[PDB]
């Protein structure tokens, strides 16, 4: 009897944890972990978690536009996160994220291409963000996206040069240099019940029986990045602009965290 | 004291009239001419 | 052996 | 008009329950409903019927962007379509684009929507899509040619019911802000008033 | 062409291969000596059990998806996932792998088939998933220790624990068996070996090893440091396991 | 969401919502529509029709004249059926739904464990269902419930079976139909329609069997030169 | 109190038995799981060991219960169902039951049918009889008055009152459907 | 999903009929039916429809570094995919015999007879060359299918047309379709394959059998010609035995049948240039 159950709940203004409707759970994050890789971010939201290891390699450009370097995240939800997922290829949930991570580091423009570029035409550099869920709790994509930024910010990366007697390129692995990003996308998720009710950071049994879901992200300077709204009971802008709202402070929040992370380093 | 005022029904025979389904023309299977005489009255 | 702390997993 | 002629066929094809084939502009979908039928145990669920929708194109093979617009359009269906009805069947929707001029989804949702009415399923209301793309000056433009998705900075598909001209689906490229996405989302409603009728229309002229 | 993960680009080559130096080289330690441990049961919610062990730069998980519907016939199984993340080591790898990763897998599945007894889990296949954050030395063996952790937390029934121990060999003209080393002791080796066996009844479940080199003896006495050490690392796993039951009895 | 008495004749689409008039009059909610509290939503385009029973306090009775190809099992409907299987008692038929239907052993007319009836798989029956439910497997028979197959049973043999719509049927079977009278007079013939868009036909010879289903796969629409270039090769078959 | 694990011993033959969660070597017991270990003691005064881990520590539906379901499957056979509550106590290791034609009502009668007593998607409570064997397929029954469904949702969406012993209607609308009401 | 099962009442009428020479539709059994060649908007696309099987072609273009052995001439990827609209049977991963036969047969009858020029299409040999790759679409299963695939290909390899390139030592220059008009390909011959079905161990044949027809049949002899008579792949399925003077006869007929359908391709692309040379983005051809 657990939709019963649970509106009880609803309409107490609440939850069954203790959660007031409009309010997310612990946030964490933990920068740096991991040595093997350039960038590393390890994120979760109480039960829910995930980590973000950020590899630098080179690559030859396309004919379209050599100064552009590659960034190529893939999203991983092994079976270990939760039992509905199976040993084996990427299922579609696995793959639907991996398509919003890569149309929102395309759409923000959180970094440029060009800012990859060592020999036009030659080489360039691919960032393979490879981003792993641990505990599928609910609200991955926002804990995707987090983390990604988090580790996104921790890079930096080695100095090359060209030496045009070998014509080949060396490295200095000594020094180094940051990775610049514009924009600071937050992802902001949302459960609509059956016509009216619209409740944050849902986790695993409110989006199992739920109508529909929403995110949206918004960036620092007033703007959206994307409105993923797939399938539902239907919205008018009234139940959409307090979502956006919200959304605005959870950036603020969560971009205050951040700054506090990487300035405790 | 209350009786349901609408039910659902899925069949197009209340909906309308049908003859019967297995029918001849002038001599094949009488045993279906008697059974067309019979079910369309 | 020594233990130590969790760099990633701390309680 | 705002929005570019745009025409519709039912009943092409012999072999599936219901085909329609849309076209507006340069753009043109076809798709084919396998109505209710088998389904393995592991697919199904009791007290609703499991829909699944294949889309794919004309050119390479489907990879995740194709999924992922499957998905919205999977859903999209569920919302309206009734499956309590139908339990323990499938319910397919083949979707395969004979044309790519921009507006994709704007389409392929209205060729779902007709290709359904035709295998005569049971449906709660039905729904359309449209597309908005916003170019640097703000001049939205409804129903875009590829040339104007290329030249703008944020599109949006938006699917909408015809009930209560309510927003089912939303799928965005590019960044955009918060009143421009208002404005185009009531001249979408318009839009989705003239699609309607046109639907009408054509189911009019079917039945006679 | 992978259709189903996103379109990067066709080959792509490290910075390292493109460095211009002499690595370091660690030098001396003691050899019998045993890195600071961190192992942690309980981790996970959405899994029966899980653990989580953490050995210098070595980092890794494993959980158990429990019983799945799936005598001598009606004899349980056990299906083991090893997978290291696309971001350990110096190199990147695909995350499909298909090389080393099922190497490493039947080595697990060797290792634990005989600790825990199926008898008692009839028509069922237990799924147990490891995974490795960071590569940083002796990996199989965390992986081992991690999956045997993770299955005692869920509570499945066993014999006794696995207790792993990874071990190389200094190249020097003194060659001595280096025990529990980092990456670069291990690339910068001559052999390598691994042991993992269950102290109480002193058996071996599953070892391994190659090398440039070796000898009858020397294989020996390298067998034997490696039970020593997974003798003197027992302890901390016991302890751990004791507390996770003592935070569960906390939760009600 | 008005006049459900001026939409009578009209096409509806889904969505719309139609209310009608009243202390009141039981009415009867066709199959293309469905109940919202005290208003009709309709589930399914058609052009709307209504009836009234010859007397005054029936009510009435609304439904729309879809047309679509997929069967649904439904209650007390005639329908041609293919045996799928045979699992010991009952034997296993398709109808063209979500599921196969079963019949029993001892449901045709006059059978018993010592006189089983002749059904090799295969072969094609005319039944009818006594249970189309949406949560349980169908279950068919060959026997009206007095005991007596009055038509049912297998079909036979040396016939053509094709498929069309299920509307052309819901129209063919009216005691006004053109059609299949003209064709009472041309040749002999003897044919079953299954409601479930699936038509089984005999005659003496082939031909005239291929040209009549021809004509029957295309009457809903055919015109007065191919009709009469039909009827005239049929008189010349 | 103490937790123990896999591999430690606990025990002579000679100190006390196996109960469960154990196995023996020579003249020994060795525990078998990670969990808190507990020696009852009968009035013979040699004492029972045994392990458990108390996070889902044992639950058993007898036959003289009275066990809740939701029936899932049905069939003109056998309506199958899932255990939520073996009594009121919940578990979440939800076990798998079935209900016959003929265990349907006291009565006994063949005239009995399942689709005008149960529908999927709905609540009952239930005796078993049957543990089962290969795949533990509990075996319920209903032969009693005050048995069989409690709450039950309409055509689409609304929750049904029990009017009758086979009868129930909702309250919004009127429409009179059949079940196997209890009480 | 599953197909319908098929009646032994059907089977047996249509094997009678055939005994009689009667088909079903109204045909003889050495004719076609009305295929009609519809084109699109882009250069490269054709939707070939045969009675009721329908049936999409796509012609695109790349440039990629060739392959050592032929550094030369270039590359042609064919592929045909049975789309889930076409039957339900279809689904992804399971009818993989028809799919595998299908595709080989594809690729030999057009690629080793040497249909277009894979050396007219080099433009830096060894670095970049062309890349044309063909795919082929099922929307409606009523019966023959390589026909109608075969069709389809050669209308497209036929209405295709390439972004014009420049080139001096390696300097290489690309170009828009805007920019210049894009150029055609080079074909030297259109060979479309023929279906022949064979009934009770060889004693009947049948040309386009439809879906049923190919339900009753045992054997199956595809013929791939051409308007001068040259013989490019012959297939045998089904697990037949037939004999010469069958195969001898059936290539006799093979030989008119493909004569007609290539008048017909060149009148379709004919009215299409000239619809296209005034205003209009179709083109419509009918048997």
């Amino acid at each position: 009897e657990p939709l019963e159950y649970y509106r009880r709940f609803l309409k107490e203004n609440c939850r069954p944890d203790g959660r007031e409707l409009g309010e997310f759970r612990t946030t964490t994050v933990n920068i740096g972990s991991i040595s093997t890789a350039d960038g590393s971010a390890l994120v979760k939201l109480g039960n829910t978690t995930v980590i973000c290891g950020v590899k630098a390699e080179f690559a030859a450009p396309s004919t379209d536009a050599p100064d552009k370097g590659y960034v190529v995240p893939n999203v991983d939800l092994p079976p270990l996160c939760s039992s509905r997922f199976r040993s084996g290829p990427p299922g579609e949930e696995a793959q639907v994220a991996s398509q919003f991570i890569a149309d929102v580091i395309e759409n923000s423009q959180i970094i440029q291409k060009e800012d990859l570029c060592i020999s036009p035409g030659k080489l360039v550099w691919v960032l393979y963000c490879d981003l792993i869920c641990l505990d599928y709790d609910g609200n991955i994509l926002d804990a995707c996206t987090f983390a990604l930024l988090a580790a996104l910010k921790n890079v930096q990366l080695p100095e090359v040069t060209i030496n045009e007697e070998t014509a080949l390129a060396e490295v200095n692995l000594k020094k180094k240099s940051y990775l610049n990003i514009r924009t600071h996308p937050v992802a902001t998720s949302f459960a609509v019940f059956d016509d009216t009710l619209l409740i944050v950071d849902p986790t695993g049994e409110e989006e199992h029986l739920a109508t529909g879901t929403l995110t949206i992200v918004m960036d620092e300077e007033g703007k959206l990045c994307c409105l993923h709204k797939p399938g539902g009971s239907g919205l008018t802008g009234a139940k959409l602009q307090d979502c956006m709202s919200r959304a605005v402070t959870r950036h603020k929040e969560v971009k205050k965290l951040m700054d506090e992370v990487i300035k405790s380093m | 004291e209350k009786e349901s005022f609408i039910i659902e029904e899925q069949s197009f025979l209340l909906c309308e009239d049908l003859l019967y389904g297995r029918m001849s023309f002038r001599g094949f299977n009488p045993e279906v001419e008697k059974l067309m005489l019979q079910m369309n009255a | 052996p020594v233990q130590k702390q969790a760099s990633l997993f701390p309680d | 008009c705002s929005l570019r002629h745009f025409a519709c066929e039912q009943n092409l094809l012999s072999r599936p329950d219901g085909s329609a084939s849309f076209l507006q502009g340069d753009t043109s979908v076809l798709a084919g409903v396998y109505g209710p039928a088998e389904v393995k145990v592991s697919k199904e669920i009791f007290n609703k019927a499991t829909l699944e929708v294949i889309l794919r194109p004309k050119i390479g093979l489907p990879g995740v962007a194709e999924k992922s617009r499957e998905r919205l359009i999977r859903n999209t269906c569920e919302a309206v379509v009734l499956g309590t009805l139908h339990p323990r069947t499938s319910i397919t929707v083949v979707l395969q684009v004979v044309s790519d001029a921009g507006s994709l989804l704007a389409c392929c949702l209205n060729a779902a929507c007709m290709a359904l009415v035709d295998a005569g399923v049971p449906m709660r209301a039905l729904f359309c899509g449209v597309a908005c793309a916003l170019d640097s000056d703000g001049t939205l433009v409804l129903d875009p040619t590829s040339k104007q998705e290329k030249e703008a900075r944020a599109v949006l598909t938006f699917a909408l019911d015809s009930v209560e001209r309510k927003l089912l689906m939303s799928s965005t490229k590019g960044l955009y802000s918060d009143t421009e996405l208002q404005q185009c989302l009531a001249a979408a409603q318009a839009a989705s008033q003239h699609v309607f009728r046109f639907y009408r229309e054509s189911l009019q002229r079917r039945y006679s | 062409g992978d259709h189903r993960r996103i379109r990067g680009p066709e080959e792509s080559q490290p910075p390292q291969l493109y460095a211009a130096d002499e690595e370091e080289a660690p030098g001396t330690r003691d050899p019998t000596r045993l890195r600071p441990v961190y192992a942690r049961a309980g981790l996970l919610s959405q899994a029966k059990g899980s653990a989580y062990l953490e050995a210098g730069g070595t980092k890794v998980l494993c959980a158990v998806s429990g019983p799945r519907q799936a005598p001598a016939a009606l004899r349980g199984r056990l299906l083991c996932d090893f997978r290291r993340a696309p971001f350990a080591g110096r190199r990147r790898r695909a995350p499909p792998g298909g090389c080393e990763e099922r190497e490493l897998a039947l080595a697990l599945q060797e290792a634990l088939e005989p600790a825990v007894r199926l008898g008692r889990y009839p028509r069922a296949q237990l799924e147990v998933s490891a995974l490795l954050l960071e590569d940083g030395g002796s990996a199989l063996a965390a992986a081992l220790t991690a999956a045997a952790l993770a299955l005692a937390d869920a509570g499945v029934e066993m014999y006794d624990l696995v207790v792993g121990c990874g071990l190389s060999l200094a190249p020097g003209p003194a060659p001595t068996w280096l025990l529990d080393p980092t990456r670069l002791e291990e690339e910068r080796a001559a052999a390598g070996l691994t042991v993992a066996l269950m102290p109480v009844l002193n058996q071996v479940a599953g070892l391994l090893g190659s090398g440039e080199g070796g000898l009858t003896e020397s294989w020996a006495e390298a067998v034997r440091l490696g039970l020593e050490g997974c003798q003197r690392l027992y302890p901390v796993l016991q302890q751990s396991l004791v507390r996770a039951a003592r935070r569960r009895g906390a939760a009600a | 969401a008005r006049a459900a008495r001026t939409v009578l004749g009209q096409v509806v689409l889904p969505g719309e919502e139609l209310l009608l008039p009243e202390s009141r009059v039981r009415v009867v909610c066709g199959p293309g529509l469905r109940r919202c509290g005290d208003r009709l939503l309709v589930t399914k385009c058609g052009r709307l029709r209504h009836k009234e029973p010859g007397s005054g306090s029936g009510g009435g009775v609304y439904w729309v004249d879809s047309q679509q190809k997929r069967y649904v099992p439904v209650k007390g409907d005639h329908v041609i059926g293919i045996v799928t299987a045979k699992s010991g008692d009952i034997f296993k038929v398709d109808v063209g739904g979500s599921e196969p239907a079963s019949l029993s052993y001892l449901s045709f007319e006059g059978a018993t464990k010592r006189n089983r009836p002749n059904v090799q798989v295969g072969d094609l029956i005319y039944g009818q269902f006594v249970v189309a439910n949406k949560d349980m497997e169908p279950e068919m028979v060959c026997i009206d419930s007095c005991g007596r197959a009055n038509g049912m049973g297998v079909i036979g043999q040396d016939g053509l079976l094709f498929k069309v719509t299920l509307g052309l049927i819901r129209k063919l079977l009216a005691p006004d139909c053109e059609i299949i009278q003209e064709v009472g007079k041309l040749h002999p013939l003897e044919i079953v329609f299954g409601m479930n868009g699936r038509i089984w036909v005999k005659a003496k010879t082939i031909q005239q069997t291929l040209i009549l289903a021809n004509i029957l796969e295309a009457c809903e629409h055919m015109t007065s030169d191919q009709r009469k270039q039909i009827f005239s090769r049929l008189a010349e078959s | 109190v103490r937790y123990c694990i896999p591999g430690e011993r606990l025990c002579n033959l000679e100190e006390g038995s196996p109960g469960s969660g154990t196995y023996t070597r020579h003249g020994y017991i060795f525990s078998s799981l990670a969990g808190c270990l507990m020696k009852s003691s009968e009035n013979g005064a040699l004492p029972v060991v045994s392990v458990v881990r108390e996070t889902e520590s044992q639950l058993l539906p007898d036959v003289g219960a009275i066990v809740t379901c939701k029936v899932s499957s049905i069939n003109s056979r056998f309506a199958k169902v899932h255990i939520l509550y073996v009594g009121s106590m919940p578990l979440k290791n939800s076990f798998r039951g079935t209900i016959r034609k003929e265990d349907v009502r006291a009565t006994e009668k063949d005239k009995v049918e399942i689709y005008k007593s149960f529908r999927p998607g709905d609540i009952v409570l239930a005796k078993v009889i049957s543990l089962g064997d290969a795949q533990s397929n509990y075996l319920l029954t209903t032969a009693e008055n005050e048995l069989g469904v409690v709450v039950a949702h309409s055509e689409s969406g609304i929750q049904m009152v029990p009017i009758s012993w086979c009868e129930m209607q909702c309250p919004k609308t009127h429409t009179k459907e059949f079940r196997k009401v209890a009480r | 999903m599953k197909e319908t099962p098929l009646s032994n009442c059907e089977r047996r009428f249509l094997l009678r009929a055939i005994e009689e020479k009667k088909r079903l539709d109204g045909r003889q059994t050495y004719d076609y039916r009305n295929i009609r060649i519809s084109f699109g908007t882009d250069y490269g696309c054709c939707i070939v429809e045969l009675g009721k099987t329908r049936v999409l072609g796509q012609v695109s273009c790349e440039l990629v570094s060739p392959k050592l052995n032929r550094a030369t001439e270039g590359i042609l990827f064919f592929n045909l995919e049975l789309s889930q609209m076409a039957a339900p049977a279809f689904e992804p991963g399971r009818q993989s015999d028809l799919l595998v036969k299908l595709n080989r047969l594809m690729e030999r009858c057009l690629r080793n007879s040497k249909c277009i020029d894979t050396e007219s299409l080099c433009v830096v040999a060894g670095e970049k060359v062309w890349q044309i790759r063909v795919d082929l679409h099922l929307l409606n299963h009523d019966g023959n299918i390589i026909d109608a695939a075969s069709i389809a290909a050669i209308v497209a390899l036929c209405h295709f047309r390439r972004p014009d390139v420049s080139v001096q030592g390696d300097e290489v220059t690309l170009y828009t379709p805007e920019e210049r008009d894009p150029v055609p390909l080079s074909i030297h011959h259109m060979p479309i394959c023929v279906s022949f079905a064979f009934f009770q161990q060889g004693t009947y044949l049948l040309v386009d059998p439809n879906e049923r027809e190919e339900r009753v049949m045992d054997g199956l002899l595809v013929i791939a010609m051409n308007k001068h008579r040259e013989i490019c792949t012959i297939q045998s399925s089904g697990g037949i035995m037939l004999l010469k003077d069958q195969v001898l006869r059936c290539s006799k007929i093979a030989g008119v049948k493909v004569a007609e359908i290539t008048e017909l391709i060149l009148k379709a692309l004919e009215n299409d240039q000239k619809v296209r040379k005034e205003g209009g983005k179709f083109g419509f051809a009918e048997s």
